[PDB]
């Protein structure tokens, strides 16, 4: 359960820059 | 009688995510990232999440000694919609308002600090042993504080570690539905925690 | 059958290691430390380690939505050769490429920052149980992928968490042994998976 925390509450492929 | 105590609980807490980006001329790195769950207040938890769905956008608690407060984004305070977590095989539901990890804008040789606060809530199995003084949430956190602690019928004489104001009992408690966005029809004894990272609803 | 599905994995990882040092005017302190455990792409792995026995100086990967860079000693890009591991009772075969932690020079009354890049190779005994839709490594770490998962055969029905792009097979992968410089006279269908902390092979 605490290892699916990345997958469960965030974007893990997403990438974001300026 | 060897099957621990089982029952349902429901944790509330913001992932607080501050990171550190050093931008070269032609790279990104992380000089340093910091994360900490922050605990949700009691007003937030009745009067923003429970009445309305949502999270403040900010992070107000007690951190060593010291009462630090995150802005999410760096923005101005602001209702965050609550919504469903992305689906996983043998996970019990749970919410958060922020996906996207938040990152500050590339400026030339120059170090700069991004905060992030997600609010997160999930609903957790609880899980306690004889004496019953203290149990166990799914995710592995302890929270020395007797389950059937509270302020009726004798309640008060159970164990507990933390301070009187970290406690909070409210009666004629109706839980909101998040995903079905419902209100339960029996009033219940809902029990309040502010743990230091993390609050807990039982 | 209460036995878990035992099976043969190879780990790769960077353990990027980016620490502040603050120098007073007769002492040195550790104003604080970011470790991480980057990935390594499939390049990497294929072109560079199994094709060569060698890692890139610098970690290039994704982290909280960020595509971050980072250099061994800051310095240019170099290839390194991989070395066994310390000796250790009890454990499996690893090698790495850094041993001595890197720091930034002492200047007076000043912050610095210095990055430390350790390509790391493990070769890990994997776990899995019914329906055999995840497995997990000596080290803890869970993969939420089928350890039968492919493209071949039917295989792409099973299970997994991850995106397309960070799974890879390769046909006809002749292994290198790494310790006695060998390669292996049997092709094998090597799964890679880039998980967002490591990348297993198997």
């Amino acid at each position: 359960r605490n290892q699916l925390h990345d997958l469960r509450f965030a974007d893990i492929d997403t990438v974001i820059h300026a | 009688n060897i099957a621990p105590y089982k029952f349902k609980a429901t944790m509330y807490y913001k992932d607080v995510t501050v990171s550190q980006v050093w931008f070269g001329h032609r790279y990104s790195q992380f000089m340093g990232i910091f994360e900490d769950r922050a605990p949700v207040p009691f007003e937030e938890v009745i009067d923003k999440i429970n009445a309305k769905g949502v999270c403040r956008s900010t992070a107000k608690y007690v951190r060593n000694n010291l009462e630090t407060t995150a802005f999410h984004r760096d923005d101005h305070e602001t209702d965050m919609e609550l919504k469903p977590a992305n689906a996983a095989t043998r996970t019990s539901r749970g919410w958060h308002t922020t996906d996207l990890k938040y990152n500050p804008s590339r400026v030339e040789a120059f170090h700069r600090y991004g905060t992030t606060v997600n609010c997160i809530v999930e609903e957790v199995d609880a899980r306690s042993v004889y004496p019953y003084d203290e149990f166990v949430l799914a995710t592995g956190d302890f929270v020395y504080m007797s389950p059937f602690y509270g302020y009726r019928e004798g309640s008060h004489t159970e164990h507990t570690s933390y301070a009187a104001d970290r406690f909070k009992q409210v009666d004629g408690f109706y839980a909101r539905d998040l995903t079905t966005k419902a209100r339960a029809t029996a009033p219940t004894t809902r029990n309040l925690l502010t743990t230091p990272k993390f609050t807990v609803a039982w």
